[PDB]
RNA sequence: UUCCAGGCAU
DNA sequence: AGTACTTGAGC
DNA sequence: CTCAAGTACTTAGGCCGGT
């Protein structure tokens, strides 16, 4: 039955959901136009862990003997010290990713930050160490500005919706975001330089990839999610050796538009 | 397919325009005018008599004629008759509707009973919806039953206006065998009539009524004035299917076959003549009504046979006989199990068993599939010197292959032909040939409820009986080897094959969608050993860590 | 396959094929010569009527202009009887050979063609087509001979009401002058 | 709301057993039903019964009833449908055939 | 009366050809295929105008075979004969029934009864021949009829014509 | 063997449309007939050797078509005649959408 | 009733990439043409097979093939082998 | 609109479409105690002028009937006061991609 | 072929 | 069998 | 005009004797 009711259903290529009437059954499919094999359990860093930790980790302040960088990580550091032009970006990074903070935890109600994500960074920066041999002793070289900028821009190429014009445009931030903000968790500036004392060449590097890698794990118009999704559900259906209504006989129930569910509950807080 | 040329423009069908035959159109399209019943045999005489079957439509018996379009049985597809019936009949599957329009339309004049001056109407007269429009438009008036001419207007309803005439009451109409009836009354207790007035509706009455009934009223309801005229829910002429539909299994000669259908006609036709001289002469009239709805019956069981007013047309012996709609009806049928799933060339099925030397994506295959399965390859400048000892080097001996096919449409059976050893290929011709070691091919373990249930593998011709596939791509199939059996299908063309091995191959499989998260992986013996190996209490001297080096394919060749 | 070869309007055709017109002189010709026909450019665009001569320019013309493109890429006056001749010769190069037809075309419209010359073809034009006649008219009264508007409107009945019998006598004698000779 | 528990628990249902289905296809289905308007069935009853062409639906439950109602109402097929060509024998407007492929004779001949 | 219409054609090429001199080959594929034609459609094909410009377009590959299936776009120079329609051409050949009289691509018929009375029938003529008072046709003398009736044929559309009318006859 | 519905379905998903038509017609049932470009049965009177195509009733003998398609839905088609249910068969859309 | 064709090169709204299927149909159908004894566009380094050849052709995107793609209404973008990138 | 207690006459209601343009709304009390928008799953919606819609189909190439339908009882769709033809854009938030945009039209 | 029946895939 | 729309029915 | 029968439709997928 499930495959017989989805048959149809591809995405074509606009990268809208639609079937034989062209009916849209999803805008962007996955609510992300992503092709599920492109996908790894990444952890959104920005969204648990004290409102302390993320200040230790995130916050950069140029002006301060305690909380600005150690020169022995950045080498243009001392020289920056003061400059109030970059603590503006150094604060529009660290206000962005609080707006991340409240975000996550906004969609995420949980808290839970393990999550299926397009791109694996952990790798494609563990990639990014021994490829350059990264020294995690000798002082970097990269510029406050050329992060923070560098970062802003990866993000204007994860295209997924390629479209003209402002809904289409619009669309294409909604059907990311939830990316970026990985990307802003593991590209902060502190994180970049301290954690993983990157070079400016390695940096260009894992940004380069992070942009390819992307556009790969997107999804191919032609793609016959339908039959596909289907199978997805009712294969582990026959997989499934089974007080409420549960499994196997409830999944008919549900199908069936149960006009009387066996187990019917009501969880009220 | 279907062979020879023909200099017919060829094209692909885009819109499917359902509709319903018109008795006259029955007509003009046949070429039988089918009066005699019996099959056939000029009277004992085999061949056909100008009756049934083969009054002109397609034949039997490999004969080119069939109206001389000869062709001989294969490509001359059917070519349909008719058999004008005596009196109209309802047709089996549309009577539900017949009555549904009915309650929805006045006899005596064939106009609503509910103009948009019913407001609740316009409603109605608005989903747009050839359906769900005529869903509303019967529900509303199936109540009314007095085809006004006189009704309070969009004006004062103290200033009614009038439309149509004759306000002929309408009897509540109900189902029964494969006839209507309804009941009027006229006062109770007032004056005459009182109780019901029970009347039977004869098909000759329905059909006219319908016939009668408005063009921009057919558009009303849920018709179309083109292909679907109420009207024509009921037969008048019979379209009658020609030899492919209805076979005759031959046994030998002078033996029977005839279809179970083109019997269920031959009564169709008996019970029409029956009817007819009935009243052509001695009419003893409504004695023949009697012998009316048994061609009612007929007619209408030769399209359905499994209905509500059981007596299943016993084809005597007891058994049913297949009405139309269960040669359709779901899986078996033409559709489910004919067109959405079919028994196909190039296949082949054996008992698989696992083994640990084949590279994920290889399967091994018995040399007896090898030259049983072919595959068309084109005589190319490219080959041709390798296709040339395939084809002189026999169908037998493994690497080779059985038939070699010359531009003109003849097939060369390299098994026979004495010319076999000889043959100069061609450019440009095809040379089946035996399934080679590398031909990409669709193997699969049903039941197949994956994506993943049928994949390519590479062939690698090995001896013995079995499918010998690699472990790993054991879970993939739900694959165990206690007797279990797989299928696997053989690419056509340089494109098909293309398809296979640029999506369907195993190495892209690995890491399934439904999960985002790899489908195969090592399994038992494999498993249970890379643990055993591991372990830091595990060492290994260097006699045998040299074995081990070796045993890896890529091995870089350095200690 | 060999899909015949269709025209540049579609037609609905559901089911229904009944009616199909029938063909007179009434200027009622088939749907494939309307008054109004879609030039392949979607434009649409009057009829097009050529009158024997005007005809055997047109042919002649890019069937010469065709010996050229079959030897662009090979590297990579009037006489009645002697053109006969001459045409005969540029058909064996640049024709279909078995195309009997265009070789009995031409020769039936060298002998039977009215004006052989193009500035005397194009003054013919400027001068008919100036009628608001139907283009078949303008064809018709262009390449069949008449005198008396008898002759005339009687031929080419289509007219009749069309133009008076002294206009049409007129311009039927303007014809007559600018009759090329030969 | 409505998608919403619907998804919640037919994913109690997958994930019960454990098991791991990527939202995406959950998802999906779950608003196949829920798009059309209201709570459309995955059966015979419901579904099956959209616009779809007759062709189509025809393949599963209401068979020949359904090709009956397809000349009766003189419906039209799309032949969109991946069923339709199937029938048909024709390639289907699927991955490998969702676009034509044609020779541009211009770089034909670039190429030389 | 004669015509240039836009056509088009569906011609299907095979991948064989697919290479550089294609519009070549699809251009004389065409020609081959049209010029000389006939059909009571369009009637007589005789010369594509324009050999030059003729429209090809991004010809499809069509499925299973590789061959791709190019629309032909051209224009040429038709003649479709009509009922009415006036037309003098040579005489061709005639017997006791008539004479048929070629007027173009095309025979144009006149049967004996179809013509005037006083015009009688030569029998014992070399050439054969039709008298009248003062009138002597045969196998040359040039005529001039009005098409009566058409019948398209194979790709031939005959027709039968009169001169029993006025300022019909010999010219 | 049988490449029955299941099967099906995993070619649609792989997205292998040249394939499973293959295995559908040339691996299978596949058929040629002739259409008239009017009322779209396969009336057609063929007689692929004079040509000859006449069709009548509708009478084209013109504007006719040849069709590739599984003599399973052939059959299909005739026997939804038989029960006097039109089948058209038109090579072009006219719908649009 | 659009006789609107389809999209200009310009206002060209898809994806700049080819889809597997894509490459997938272009390199059998290319390969279907050359072992149909089709022109062959490249230096065939003694690869006989044609898919082989089909394979390389595309890698010096020498394949004279127009993919054109169709939008859920009916009008479209014309892509060419050259133009659309290979990252599949 | 209106806020009925207990109800309203069957033969009163039948006059809701008496006085067009302007129209109006019947709304019951206990149905009101809550505010159903605020819960929990029901995600927000949006109105949209004919240009916020024309502007949705000229730039998704759509069809009314293709575009997802929402009831014209929904209880969503009284609470903004919809409109059979009018559109509804749906934003939630999406454990694929942070907020997910959808359009719903009136039935 | 057809119609019933039975059996196997842990 | 189960189970879901639809028909019929005393109010 | 609103309530309990009335009334009809599939049930997985392949492969392998009697009459
Ligand atoms: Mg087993
Ligand atoms: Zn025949
Ligand atoms: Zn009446
Ligand atoms: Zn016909």
């Amino acid at each position: 039955r499930l495959v017989k009711a989805l048959e149809d259903i591809m995405v074509h290529y606009d990268n809208t959901t639609r079937n034989s009437l062209g009916n849209v059954i999803q805008f962007i499919y996955g609510e992300d136009g992503m092709d599920a094999a492109h996908i790894e359990k990444q952890s959104l860093d920005t969204i648990g862990g004290s409102d302390a930790a993320f200040e230790k980790r995130y916050r950069v302040d140029l002006l301060n003997t305690d909380h600005t960088l150690d020169p022995s990580l950045l080498e243009s550091g001392s020289e920056i010290l003061g400059d109030l032009k970059l603590q503006v970006l150094l604060d529009e990074e660290y206000k962005q990713l609080v707006k991340d903070r409240k975000f996550l935890r906004e969609v995420f109600v949980d808290g839970e930050a393990n999550w299926p994500l397009p791109v694996n960074i952990r790798r494609i920066i563990q990639n990014a160490q021994q490829t350059f041999h990264i020294d995690h002793t000798k002082p970097s070289d990269l510029t406050i500005k050329d992060i923070v900028l560098g970062v802003k821009d990866l993000q204007e190429n994860l295209l997924v919706l390629r479209g003209k014009n402002e809904i289409i445009q619009n669309a294409q931030r909604d059907a990311v975001t939830l990316f970026c903000c990985l990307l802003r968790s593991r590209l902060a500036t502190r994180r970049v330089l301290q954690e993983y004392r990157l070079t400016k060449q390695a940096f260009d590097w894992v940004l380069s990839n992070i942009e390819a890698q992307f556009l790969r794990s997107v999804v191919h118009p032609g793609e016959m999610v339908g039959v596909l999704a289907a199978q997805s559900i009712g294969e582990p259906a026959t997989q499934m050796t089974l007080k409420v209504t549960s499994g196997v006989p409830r999944l008919k129930e549900i199908l069936n538009v149960a006009k009387n569910m066996k187990t019917p509950s009501l969880t009220v807080y | 397919v279907g062979q020879q040329y023909s200099s017919a423009p060829l094209r692909t069908v885009k819109e499917v325009q359902f509709g319903l035959f018109s008795p006259e159109e029955v007509r003009a399209i046949s070429v039988a005018k089918i009066r005699f019943p019996e099959t056939m045999d000029e009277t004992q005489t085999r061949a056909k008599i100008g009756g049934l079957n083969d009054p002109r439509l397609g034949s039997i018996d490999r004969n080119l004629k069939c109206q001389t379009c000869q062709e001989g049985m294969n490509e001359c597809p059917g070519h349909f008759g008719h058999i004008d019936l005596a009196k109209p009949v309802f047709h089996v599957g549309f009577i539900a509707k017949i009555k549904k329009v009915c309650e929805c339309v006045c006899m005596h004049c064939g106009k609503l009973l509910l103009d948009e001056h019913n407001e609740l109407m316009r409603q109605a007269l608005a989903i747009k919806d050839s359906k769900k429009r005529f869903a509303a438009i019967w529900t509303l008036c199936k109540t009314k039953m007095v085809c006004e001419t006189d009704v309070p207007s969009e004006d004062d309803p103290t200033q009614l206006v009038s439309r149509g005439g004759c306000g002929n009451t309408q009897p509540t109409i109900r189902k029964d065998g494969l006839k209507l009836v309804g009941s009027w009354k006229k006062d109770r207790a007032t004056g005459d009539a009182d109780e019901p007035e029970l009347r039977v509706l004869s098909t000759e009455e329905i059909l006219n009524i319908f016939k009668h009934i408005s063009v921009k009223d057919f558009t009303s309801l849920g018709f179309n004035e083109v292909f679907s005229r109420p009207e024509w829910m009921i037969l008048t002429c019979l379209p009658v299917p020609p030899p492919p539909v209805r076979p005759s299994i031959s046994f030998n000669e002078s033996q029977r076959g005839e279809d179970d259908l083109t019997f269920k006609l031959a009564d169709i036709l008996k019970a029409n003549i029956s009817l007819e001289t009935l009243e052509h002469n001695g009419a003893p009239h409504h004695a023949i009504e009697e012998a009316e709805s048994l061609l009612q019956f007929h007619v209408a069981t030769y399209m359905d046979n499994d209905i509500a007013g059981q007596p299943q047309a016993l084809q005597k012996s007891g058994r049913p006989v297949k009405s139309i709609r269960a040669r359709l009806k779901g899986k078996e049928g033409r559709i489910r199990g004919n067109l959405m799933g079919k028994r196909v060339d190039f296949s082949a099925r054996t008992v698989i068993s696992g083994d640990p030397n084949l590279e994920l994506d290889q399967v091994g295959v018995p040399k007896s599939i090898a030259k049983t399965l072919t595959y068309p390859e084109v005589v190319t400048p490219y080959n041709i010197d390798r296709l040339t000892q395939l084809v002189r080097n026999g169908p037998n001996e493994h690497p080779g292959a059985k038939y070699v096919i010359r531009d003109s449409g003849d097939r060369i059976d390299l098994r026979y032909s004495k010319r076999a050893g000889d043959i100069q290929l061609q450019y440009g011709w095809k040379v089946e040939r035996h399934i080679m070691d590398n031909d990409p091919v669709l193997f699969n373990r049903q039941p197949s409820l994956h994506k993943m249930s049928m994949m390519a593998h590479r062939v690698k011709v090995i001896p013995y009986s079995t499918f010998r596939l690699n472990l790993s791509v054991t879970s993939p199939y739900n694959a165990d080897f206690d007797g279990d059996e797989m299928n696997l299908h053989v690419p056509q063309s340089e494109e098909t094959r293309a398809e296979l091995s640029q999506l369907c191959a195993v190495p892209l499989q690995i890491v399934s969608p439904q999960s985002n998260k790899p489908c195969m992986g090592i399994v038992q013996d494999t498993l249970c050993g890379i643990r055993k190996l591991t372990l830091r209490d595990t060492f290994i001297e260097l006699d045998q860590v040299l074995n081990m080096l070796y045993w890896v394919p890529d091995w870089d060749g350095v200690i | 396959m060999n899909v015949s070869t269709s025209t540049f309007q579609t037609r609905r055709r559901r089911l229904k094929k009944v009616e199909e017109e029938e063909n007179a002189a009434t200027l009622q010709l088939g749907q494939e010569f309307q008054l109004k026909q879609i030039n392949h450019q979607g434009e649409e665009e009057e009829l097009i009527a050529l009158n024997l001569s005007e005809a055997r320019l047109v042919i002649k013309e890019a069937l010469v202009e065709r010996r050229r493109a079959f030897k662009r890429s090979q590297k990579k006056s009037e006489t009645r009887e002697k053109e006969l001749e001459s045409i005969d010769v540029l058909l064996e190069q640049t024709t279909g050979g078995n195309n009997k037809d265009l070789k009995n075309t031409m020769q039936y419209l060298t002998n039977f063609s009215r004006f052989r010359d193009q500035e005397t073809v194009g003054a013919v034009i400027q001068l008919l087509k100036s009628t608001g006649l139907h283009p078949f008219e303008v064809a018709q009264l262009g390449s069949l001979a008449c005198d008396t508007a008898d002759e005339a409107k009687t031929l080419i009945p289509s007219l009749n009401n069309k133009i008076s019998d002294d206009e049409l006598e007129r311009i039927l004698k303007e014809l007559s002058n600018l009759e090329t000779l030969y | 709301a409505g998608r919403a528990a619907l998804y919640k628990e037919v994913y109690n249902v997958i994930a019960s057993d454990g098991s791991y289905v990527n939202y995406r296809h959950m998802a999906l289905l779950v608003d196949v039903m829920t798009t059309q308007g209201g709570l459309t069935s995955v059966t015979r009853h419901g579904f099956n019964r959209s616009n779809t062409g007759a062709l189509m639906r025809c393949s599963f439950e209401e068979t020949v009833e359904i090709l009956f109602e397809a000349g009766a109402s003189a419906e039209l097929d799309d032949c969109r449908g991946v069923s339709e060509n199937v029938i048909l024998g024709q390639m289907a407007p699927i991955g490998t055939g969702a676009f034509d492929v044609m020779i541009d004779e211009e770089s034909l001949v670039k190429y030389m | 009366m004669f015509f240039i219409k836009d056509l088009s054609l569906n011609i299907t090429l095979h991948p064989s050809f697919f290479g550089p001199r294609m519009k070549q080959y699809l251009k004389t594929k065409l020609l081959e295929e049209v010029e000389g034609s006939c059909t009571g459609k369009f009637g007589y094909i005789l010369c594509v105008l324009d050999y030059d410009n003729i429209d090809i377009q991004r010809g499809r590959i069509l499925p299973t075979d590789g061959s791709a299936e190019f629309n032909v776009k051209y224009r040429a120079v038709v003649f479709k004969p009509f009922k009415g329609e006036v037309v003098d051409g040579t005489v061709v050949s005639c017997s006791q029934h008539g004479f048929e009289v070629q007027v173009g691509p095309m025979k144009v018929f006149v049967t004996k009864h179809l013509m005037p009375q006083d015009l009688t029938f030569n029998a014992g003529s070399n050439p054969p021949s039709y008298q009248s008072s003062e009138d002597v046709i045969t196998i040359k003398s040039r005529i001039r009829v009005k098409i009566e009736g058409c019948i398209s044929q194979v790709s031939s559309i005959h027709a039968i014509g009169s001169i029993k009318e006025d300022y019909l006859g010999a010219i | 063997l049988r490449f029955g519905e299941m099967e099906r379905d995993c070619m649609i998903a792989h997205g292998a449309a040249s394939f499973l038509k293959e295995r559908l017609m040339e691996a299978s049932d596949a058929f040629r007939v002739h259409i008239c470009g009017i009322c779209g049965l396969m009336t057609v009177i063929a007689k692929l050797n004079h040509n000859q195509f006449e069709c009548k009733g509708c009478d084209n003998k013109i504007d006719i078509y040849q069709i590739h398609i599984p003599y399973a839905a052939k059959l299909l088609f005739q026997e939804l005649m038989a029960m006097n249910i039109t089948p058209r068969l038109y090579t072009d859309r006219s719908r649009d959408f | 009733t659009l006789k609107e064709k389809a999209i200009p090169k310009d206002q060209r709204a898809t994806t700049p990439y080819m889809t597997k299927y894509e490459r997938a149909r272009i390199l059998g159908t290319r390969a279907l043409q050359i072992s149909m004894n089709a022109p062959v566009f490249v230096d065939l380094e003694g690869e006989t097979d044609p898919l082989r050849i089909a394979m390389k052709e595309l890698a010096e995107k020498k394949i004279p093939l127009v993919i054109r793609r169709y939008l859920p209404d009916g009008s479209f973008e014309d892509w060419s082998v050259e133009e659309l990138i290979v990252d599949l | 609109i209106f806020v009925y207690q207990n109800n309203i006459t069957p033969s009163a209601m039948k006059l809701v479409p008496s006085i067009p343009p302007a129209t109006i709304e019947t709304f019951n009390e206990a149905a009101l105690v809550v505010n159903i928008t605020h819960h929990e799953l029901v995600p927000k919606h949006i109105r949209l002028s004919s240009d916020e819609k024309r502007e949705l189909l000229k730039r998704y190439r759509l069809k009314e009937s293709q575009l997802p339908r929402i009831q014209r009882a929904d209880p969503v769709a009284l609470y903004l006061g919809l409109k059979r033809g009018e559109v509804v854009k749906i934003i939630r938030k999406s454990e694929t991609s942070g907020r997910y945009a959808s359009y719903r039209i009136c039935m």
